[PDB]
């Protein structure tokens, strides 16, 4: 009496069914089939059976806990006799989003959109954010299994992100849903050269944005010597800077940085003669 | 409705309860399945904590959805959040969501002798200002590791 071969297990996550299939046994005038599904953990009284016809080669096992181990053997069985089993385990999942994205981006909120996942199991949703390079938790809350929406706020400017989701199941959860994110700081722009003298001149440019600043960055040198570059710090509420002890007949190359605490925009870059 | 306490260690404890039952009641099942002591707990909905004497109702809870709520303990304190100076040094506060923005400016010059009108406190790039307070921007128990910036 040969055992079956071929066996496949199929753990659902989104209907939470098992399937197990397997391939008909060679051996001649067999009477059906006989399956077992019993959590690997030595609990007792916890084993599930199902019989099956000879021309039948699947089965199906509903309720498994996710996170458990599962032993599933199927017996070819011949009248009084059965053979000798073909086995393998398999721990059910908890679903995850599949569609998790971003929207409404703004500079200082970006909006997390999914679907609400269709299982009765689901008591709800994890949000996680983490800064990916520390590794260091920011931000965490729950949500009712009905919300296929958040608002996420309070990213450091400059910081990538991981921002998760998690089904939430009663005694577990499923692997997180992932998406990253880092918004750069915004450069100031429109870059002007005034009150220029001979050794003097007043640069200006214009603020980003909605966005509270710790200081903007001046670098300024002459074109034909970078290595001489002369740098000041320039308060966040200030627009404008006068430059002093310049070199006469000589072209400068500025630019004008904004920061946030370690995190710089790309630069605003002009030249003037002075 | 069914309730789900999350823990900070990662633990979820589910109770089911009416929406006339008040928060104490809640903190008295706790103490029951945790041995956690009634005035040690404190229970936070979406960052913000649940007050003694008031029902579920009262708060706005929608009783057709689960409720999740945070168990923190009283011996874990308020929110530690931290303020970076203009020359970079860390400094460590414990805030309440209800505090004033000048209530947060008020311990920093407690610490660092900073006037609170010479206070800029930014958080991830908006200035928080005078006359609200950290929860009108949603700067709650929610918020793990929050830093704002000093100038």
């Amino acid at each position: 009496l040969s055992p079956p071969t071929n066996l496949h297990l199929e753990a659902n996550p989104d209907t939470g069914v098992l399937t197990v299939s397997w391939e008909r046994s060679t051996t001649p005038d067999i009477t059906g089939y006989r399956i077992t599904t019993t959590p690997t953990n030595g609990q007792q009284g916890n084993s599930l059976e199902e019989v099956v016809h000879a021309d039948q080669s699947s089965s199906t096992f509903d309720n498994l806990s996710p996170g458990l181990e599962y032993n599933v053997s199927v017996y070819t069985v011949k009248d009084d006799k059965e053979s000798v089993p073909i086995s393998d385990t398999i721990i059910p999942e908890v679903p995850q989003l599949t569609d998790l994205s971003f929207v409404d981006i703004t500079d200082s909120s970006i909006g997390l959109r999914w679907t609400p996942l269709n299982s009765s199991t689901i008591i709800g949703y994890r949000i996680t954010v983490v800064a990916a390079g520390e590794g260091i938790p920011i931000f965490e809350d729950f949500v009712d299994s009905s919300v296929g929406y958040y608002t996420v706020t309070g990213l450091e400017p400059g910081i990538d992100y991981d921002i998760s989701v998690i089904t939430l199941i009663n005694g577990g959860e499923s692997a997180p849903t992932t998406l990253t994110q880092q918004t750069a700081v915004p450069p100031p722009t429109d870059l002007r050269f005034t009150n220029i003298g001979p050794d003097t001149m007043r640069v200006t440019w214009a603020p980003p944005p909605s966005i509270d600043l710790t200081n903007f960055l001046v670098r300024y040198s002459p074109v034909k010597n970078e290595e001489d570059v002369a740098e000041l710090s320039i308060s966040p509420s200030d627009n404008a800077v006068v430059l002093t002890n310049l070199l006469p007949g000589t072209e400068y190359v500025v630019s004008v940085s904004s920061v946030y605490e370690q995190h710089e925009s790309t630069p605003l870059r002009g030249r003037q003669k002075t | 409705m069914q309730i789900f306490v999350h823990t900070d260690t990662g633990k979820t404890i589910t109770l089911e309860v009416e929406p006339s039952d008040t928060i104490e009641n809640v903190k008295a099942k706790i103490q029951d399945k945790e041995g956690i002591p009634q005035d040690q707990q404190r229970l936070i909905w979406a960052g913000k904590q649940l007050e003694d004497g008031r029902t579920l109702s009262d708060y706005n809870i929608d009783p057709q959805l689960k409720l999740h709520l945070v168990l923190r303990l009283r011996a874990a304190g308020g929110m530690q959040i931290f303020v970076t100076t203009q020359t970079g040094k860390t400094i460590t506060l414990e805030v309440e969501p209800s505090d004033t923005i000048e209530n947060v400016k008020a311990k920093i010059q407690d610490k660092e002798g900073i006037p609170p009108d010479q206070q800029r406190l930014i958080w991830a790039g908006k200035q928080l200002e005078d006359g609200r307070t950290l929860s009108d921007y949603n700067i709650d128990y929610r918020f793990l590791h929050l830093v704002l910036r000093l100038r």
